């Protein structure tokens, strides 16, 4: 069962780190260091974001280094999903990691 | 998902399918990081906005998925949770700052071809990586389209 | 924290175990190099 | 207000 909206099976798309300044140009929202924001800007052609329901899903990166895939972000919110000069947002794992690490190692890290 | 692609199997074995017992529906995703925690946003649990407050007995965890809606027999693993962890500093008013929720597994699953966890990143890999212009990858089986649909 | 926390992390058992590629990580790489 | 400029939390 499915319908066209919400897809069948998972769906995958692979979206370019945009500069802290332009995202806070974006939004009338305080973004924070706390969070990034990804996604083709208009003058780019591509299209692609996480939209209602992608929330939670991890936002990785392959490293070029060593093979491995990290999780970069965590899908957070955006204005809508795809609108041109709109970025979707994601949590800053990596500048959260301290607290992961806290509770994880027992309330300790 | 808007303009992605039918993913390919066990393309992404660390990702999570957040679901409610009653009534059944898909909740969120998330993150496996190891056999027994998973990462997920805290508005995913938490979000008074919209009268949302789940707890631990409200939420079944779905792992080794591909197909959003059928029972994936020999893959899949469901599992419920222990504990419930939602950063004391979440901000859900105004900006969603800290938007981060850790799940604890019941007891510790299995991993498979389809069951793998992500690695978090670390000093050196955070100031490598993540630099404007550089690509990196969403999955998920939210809506393909804004909505004005279902 | 350095790289692998699980050293088995982020490895793949269908693809970077299998020395297999999926399908668009080409595009990823690709935005690499040392470009930023 | 997050709610007041937009700003959408990702199902409905």
């Amino acid at each position: 069962s499915v319908a066209e909206v919400q897809p069948s099976v998972l769906q995958v798309v692979n979206l370019p780190l945009v500069e802290r300044p332009v995202c806070k140009a974006s939004t009338r929202i305080r973004i924070t260091d706390n969070m990034f924001c990804a996604g083709y800007k208009p003058g780019e052609g591509k299209r692609g974001d996480a939209c209602e329901g992608d929330s939670g899903g991890p936002f990785v990166m392959k490293s070029p280094y060593n093979n491995r895939w990290y999780q970069m972000g965590i899908v957070s919110w955006g204005e809508g999903c795809d609108r041109d000069g709109k970025y979707g947002f994601y949590t800053h794992v990596f500048r959260l990691k301290k607290w992961i690490q806290k509770v994880i190692d027992r309330l300790g890290s | 998902i808007v303009e992605g692609q039918d993913a390919e199997v066990g393309l992404s074995p660390w990702q999570v399918m957040l679901f409610r017992k009653s009534p059944q529906e898909l909740l969120c995703g998330a993150s496996l990081i190891s056999d027994r925690w998973v990462l997920t946003a805290a508005h995913c649990l938490l979000y008074p906005p919209w009268d949302k407050n789940f707890t631990v007995d409200d939420l079944l965890v779905r792992i080794g998925k591909h197909s959003r809606t059928r029972y994936e027999r020999k893959v899949e693993k469901i599992s419920m949770l222990d504990k419930i962890y939602i950063h004391p500093r979440y901000n859900w008013k105004e900006n969603l700052d800290r938007d981060i929720a850790l799940l604890k597994l019941k007891r510790p699953i299995e991993l498979s071809d389809y069951i793998h966890p992500v690695c978090l990143p670390d000093k050196q890999t955070a100031a490598k990586l993540l630099h404007a212009g550089f690509k990196g990858r969403v999955t998920g089986w939210g809506n393909r389209r804004e909505t004005w649909t279902t | 924290t350095f790289g692998a926390g699980e050293a088995d992390c982020g490895l793949r058992p269908l693809f970077e175990k299998k020395q297999v590629q999926d399908q668009t990580e080409k595009e990823l790489f690709e935005s690499y190099i040392e470009g930023r | 207000d997050f709610l007041a400029e937009g700003g959408g939390v990702x199902p409905r």
